[PDB]
């Protein structure tokens, strides 16, 4: 069908360049992924500073690309600790430009050997009800 | 509730610069903004999400996608370029009328006053017609987003005069 095929050049057209995790404090970015976050057979995973846990304020940014135009677009963000959770995060970005190339950060505000490889974030990017990709993204501290 | 900035203004006005200043982020590797760039945090007890939406061309006939539920609107000018003053006026006045924008607080950035030929508030005042301006409340706010000089007089004000509404 149209929509179908529509859907499919949606998906196809959309990237997750980077994310990174800053210290909101300073400024300064403490761990940034790049090269395909969204690939298939790949853990993706992160090897960031374990001082992390002792920041009261972390920024976390992302960069997308969409070949497509998007009408009612919108983010879910989750991390884990195996089953609970830390933290939860939704934005509704609407309208997204076709060909374009976006960003969006949020300041976000147990020991080391617990958390390390038992935390994923997972971010959901979402059209209206159309999951456009998902991403998982395992922690390791240092 | 959180609130809502929309920042806009010509390319090359020092738009992207100006919000990674604020942030106290690195503002040396900026490039042109081909969508939109989005910050949400927190300053002054208030809950932000300042949409900085790139100025050329090209993406001015996708900011209305972006007018809905502005609580404020920054709009950001190269106080150096003096030749695309008029185009920058013509663009200001065409938001101002916008009706999904009635209401919005104004405030403007004469952005780049540590450059040479940078023309006065006043001037720029006078440039961009703000005088006329009255359905709008609004603020010129000389600043330099290099140094980050002047940046949160700006902003301040904003949010003080978005809250008493
Ligand atoms: N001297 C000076 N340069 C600035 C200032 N703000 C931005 N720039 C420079 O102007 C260019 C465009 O800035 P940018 O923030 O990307 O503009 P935007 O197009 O409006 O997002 C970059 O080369 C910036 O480093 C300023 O206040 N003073
Ligand atoms: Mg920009």
């Amino acid at each position: 069908s149209a929509k179908d095929e529509r859907a499919r050049e949606i998906l196809r057209g959309f990237k997750l360049n980077w994310m990174n995790l800053r210290d909101a404090e300073t400024g300064k970015i403490l761990w940034q992924g790049t090269e395909d976050l969204s690939v298939p057979g790949v853990e993706h995973e992160a090897r960031v500073p374990k001082k992390i846990l002792k920041c009261k304020a972390v920024s976390r940014e992302l960069n997308f690309s969409s070949t497509e135009q998007m009408e009612k677009f919108r983010l879910e963000q989750k991390v884990y600790f195996k089953g609970q959770c830390l933290e939860e995060w939704f934005f509704e970005f609407g309208f997204v430009i076709p060909n374009s190339t976006n960003t969006w950060q949020s300041l976000i505000e147990m020991p080391a050997s617990v958390l390390t490889g038992n935390v994923i974030i997972e971010t959901k990017f979402f059209d209206d009800d159309l999951l456009v990709s998902t991403s998982r993204v395992r922690l390791f501290y240092v | 509730r959180e609130l809502r900035l929309l920042m806009l203004g010509l390319d090359n006005a020092g738009k992207t610069t100006i919000l990674k200043k604020f942030n106290g982020e690195d503002v040396d590797t900026i490039s042109p903004t081909l969508g939109f760039n989005i910050k949400t945090l927190e300053h002054r007890g208030f809950k932000l999400n300042i949409w900085d939406v790139g100025g050329q061309k090209s993406l001015r006939s996708y900011w209305r996608n972006y007018f809905e539920s502005t609580d404020g609107l920054i709009w950001v000018v190269d106080s150096a370029d003096r030749q695309r003053m008029q185009d920058c006026q013509r663009e200001l006045q065409s938001l101002l009328v916008e009706e999904r924008l009635a209401g919005a607080t104004l405030l403007i950035f004469a952005n780049k006053q540590d450059l040479p030929g940078a023309l006065s508030c006043n001037a720029i005042q006078e440039a961009l017609e703000l005088d006329s301006i009255r359905s709008h409340h609004w603020r010129i706010q000389g600043c330099s987003a290099v140094t980050g000089e002047d940046l949160l007089p700006g902003i301040d004000w904003l949010l003080d005069d978005i809250s008493s509404r």
